[PDB]
């Protein structure tokens, strides 16, 4: 959610020529957030229907 | 009856109560909370004090809430509550 | 002896003993101690923690065992005549199958006692549960079959006093929604069945409803009324949701009396939806909010079949949601995880103002806040009741917060305009 | 030197309290700045009820200590405790 | 007394009382009828009084009530004009609590009575003045129907037919004021009727005395009152000292002073400069103290006005009576031009006067027909909060601004 808030803050930063550099810098944080989200989704799936 | 029994049990659900006597004017209790001889003795006291309280209320005002009068004492918070037919009295602790 | 047992079993005498125990509980609740210190010397540590979450404060927990086990909080209603009274609709006692399928319970704000002041016990599961808006001592709700029952809060018999008709013409489907509606002079016991039977009934007559209407739209596709609300003063207008995730306005009068609008944005059956319950210096009748079983909450508007805005922060399927009754910004939500999601958009929009999912995931299913909204009852299905008090700095809306609420709504209109322009331009050739 | 007057006002301006009048040890209404007849009659009936309550106490135990008898009277329910020194009224509404 | 005080001031008793009071404080610490408080209970004619023992052939003398006995209101009926055999002076009382058309006392008199009042300063007795002009006083304690005290008008006394009189001063010092037709300003002692406490055939405008058709003193104004001429020259009536008398004949009306009272409303905003006034020329115009010109006006009825008075609680609301058989009460913040609720008299009957409740929950209405009806009043607008009084003071300053703006717009907008 915090990463989504940061992405929402940076969504208007297309004009600034630093969106690509910021993405290259924060790809690690994005991957960590994605790993946490995948872990949560796996836990939900392991929750038996 | 059993609803009144549960009401008495809930009023007595608070542990540590010395005794609450659902009472009657005949000197015996409808449902006391002590040993039977002491229950009968305190229930005779309850019937006597109930007649006394009815008279004292009528002396004060004969058109009042003819249901109850607590006595929160430093020895026993006596919640006397006599009905028209049946009666009750709860000689309880002051905290409840 | 036997005379004492008869007097205990005597109906007038047992009723007098019950009223006596009621006043006894009233006095024992009034029985405050004598060694008190009201100067506030014990609130400094609370004041040392007030600056970090005093907006939420659970008040009590109306938890029992006589009917609580295997009985969720099926519905909640705070009594209009006595705001210090709240209800607790129980689910079908599976653990107590010897006991019936519905026994009403009173969560009390007037006093803090586990013993309810009023109970309505019946053999059917209470789906809906509406308190008497125009009456002081009446109780009614919706059966799992659908036949509405009757009871009285002041009385001393938990049985269903009257029962509504039960028939094919009557409520064959379960009574999903029911409320005390209509004027004080021209009332309407409006009820909603699962199949779409819009059941405006009469308080006097438990046989003939004032206006009964099965509902269907979209080439008469059957209406599974999921989300229910209605407009204030517009008895004709009402809010309808579908288990197929379809929203619609409901018309009570008119040639198209029935499903009026048609809206759809959700990805689940319509779980939690309440009207914009706050009225201040701005009239926002043209908008509302909704939630479903898709871990998201969708705001709505009168003219917008597409949902107004999304509160999708839920990590799991939602159960209930309600706009606040005083603050336009604030809006509380619930889920099977106890997702207390009081969200004041003017205060906190991206995150909720108070997002508190229950540890251990308590099953918050149905709820009703205070009449002033100062406290909101929240409860697990097993019976973990929480009535969170509201910090008035967050609770009380500003005077300009309705004009500023219109300002924020226009800001949302502009942001959604940006999003819709992005949607239009994003289609490639 | 005004604690007595402050206490009389506090028990007088108390919620549900219809009056806190300092009556004598015998119970006759000493502090009576109102209709003395009704006040004295109420104080005397309160003294009679206090005698009945002391009788009930002695039926339990004579030398017991009392905090405040909470007599439920519709005209004026009294959560008071009489004595042999003076009689200041303690009668307030449970709802207030 | 002293013994009871000593009992309350006994050190052991005082300490026990303090401890017990602290402990007790700690230990004790139909449906549609409610929908018309602003919509009908704000003005609900409830007590229509008509006792045919007096309601036959008579009129209403004045309006009075007991501040000493707030449940008691005095039904001042005038002379039996069409019944010469019936006496020309008698009194009636309307009970707010008791549901009896009969009086608590019938202060009889030989002659026609113009003005009268009860006495909170002297709760056992009341007083009145004749339509001819002889004053008198009666007590409900006694057993004689006629007023036992009877201040006889004479050449020495107030010969002109008195209409303005008030019990000036409370029980601490009561010098009951009076005024003849010529305005014999006559304070009357609380127990002396042979000699009034004072007497003044006052005059102003080079001593050109007139008929003060209205009068009103401020709250606690022992040294001031109003003098509203039937000529329309509202004299500034200082009441005490060597400076007492008709000072400044304000001209804020075009007829005889029909209805007028002090700005009796109490609140955050002080209305010490205000003045409420109605003329007999079918024009009611509220005046000001410093500005002798009228502050604002209300002249709806083509007929004149039976009465007019500032509301005792709401600065916005006011109590007025019109001769058109219509109720006259307007909340100035809410409704200034049109009345707030212009109810009508039953059959548009001829009204005489009015008497608001001290709590403001009721107000009398004059009735020459005979059914003396009193309108039960709600608290929708009559209840002035201090902020609502502050809102009314803001409205008053805005009204002053609007009057100055009207003056400027008339200066810049006169066609010639």
């Amino acid at each position: 959610n915090e990463m989504f808030r940061i992405f929402s803050r940076f969504n208007a930063l297309f004009v600034r020529p630093h969106i690509r550099g910021a993405i290259r810098e924060y790809q690690t944080q994005l991957i960590q957030r994605v790993k946490d989200d995948i872990e949560s989704l796996h836990d939900k799936f392991k929750v038996q229907y | 009856m059993a609803e009144v029994e549960e009401t008495l049990k809930r009023l007595q659900s608070q542990k540590g109560v010395q005794g609450i006597i659902v009472v009657n004017t005949e000197g015996i209790p409808i449902k006391s909370t002590m040993d039977n001889p002491t229950t009968t003795q305190y229930a005779s006291l309850m019937h006597s004090f109930i007649l006394k309280a009815r008279s004292t209320v009528r002396d004060i005002d004969p058109q009042n809430d003819l249901t109850f009068l607590r006595i929160r004492s430093k020895k026993n918070e006596i919640m006397v509550a006599p009905d028209k037919d049946y009666f009750l009295i709860v000689i309880q602790n002051p905290t409840e | 002896e036997e005379e004492k047992q008869q007097i205990l079993h005597s109906e007038e005498f047992l009723s007098f003993f019950d009223h006596s125990t009621r006043i006894v509980e009233r006095a024992l609740s009034e029985q405050i101690n004598i060694f008190f210190d009201y100067s506030g010397r014990d609130l400094e540590d609370k004041e040392g923690e007030i600056q970090a979450g005093a907006k939420l404060s659970l008040n009590r927990q109306f938890f029992d065992e006589r009917w609580s086990k295997h009985r969720v909080v099926s519905c909640l209603d705070w009594s209009s005549q006595y705001p210090e009274l709240l209800v607790a609709s129980y689910n079908n006692n599976e653990d107590a199958p010897h006991e019936p399928d519905g026994v009403a319970l009173v969560w009390n704000m007037k006093y803090k006692k586990t013993t309810p002041e009023y109970v309505f016990h019946c053999q059917s599961a209470v789906m809906s549960a509406t308190f008497a808006k125009f009456h002081p001592n009446l109780v009614v709700g919706g059966t799992y079959s659908g036949q509405i029952v009757l009871w009285d809060n002041r009385s001393n018999k938990r049985t269903p006093v009257q029962r509504t008709p039960l028939s094919a013409a009557a409520h064959t489907h379960p009574v999903y929604c029911v409320n005390v509606v209509g004027t004080q002079n021209a009332h309407n016991l409006i009820s909603i069945s699962t199949d779409g039977k819009i059941c405006s009934w009469s308080l006097d007559m438990l046989s003939h409803p004032q206006d009964s209407m099965e509902l269907v739209h979209k080439q008469s596709k059957a209406v599974a009324v999921t989300s229910m609300s209605f407009p204030v003063g517009d008895v004709n207008n009402f809010v309808v949701g579908s288990e197929e995730g379809s929203v619609y306005t409901a018309c009570r009068h008119g040639s198209k009396a029935g499903i009026s609008e048609m809206f759809e944005g959700h990805q689940g059956p319509i779980t939690g939806i309440h009207c914009h319950a706050a009225v201040g210096a701005v009239d926002f009748s043209h908008l509302f909010v909704t939630s479903s079983f898709d871990w998201t909450v969708k705001l709505w508007s009168t003219k917008n079949n597409k949902p107004l805005y999304s509160f999708e922060d839920n990590a799991g399927y939602v159960y209930d949601v309600m706009w606040s009754p005083t603050h336009p910004a604030l809006f509380a939500c619930v889920d099977g995880m106890g997702r207390l999601d009081l969200w004041n958009l003017n205060n906190d929009t991206e995150v909720p103002t108070a997002s508190i999912s229950v540890e251990g995931n308590p099953a918050l299913n149905r709820v009703r806040w205070t009449h002033s909204g100062r406290e909101i009852a929240v409860g697990d299905s097993e019976g973990q009741i929480v009535i969170y008090d509201v910090g008035e700095q967050i609770a009380v809306p500003r005077n300009d917060e309705w004009a500023r609420f219109g300002r924020t709504l226009a800001e949302i209109n502009a942001n959604r305009a940006d999003a819709e322009e992005e949607a239009a331009t994003r289609i490639p050739a």
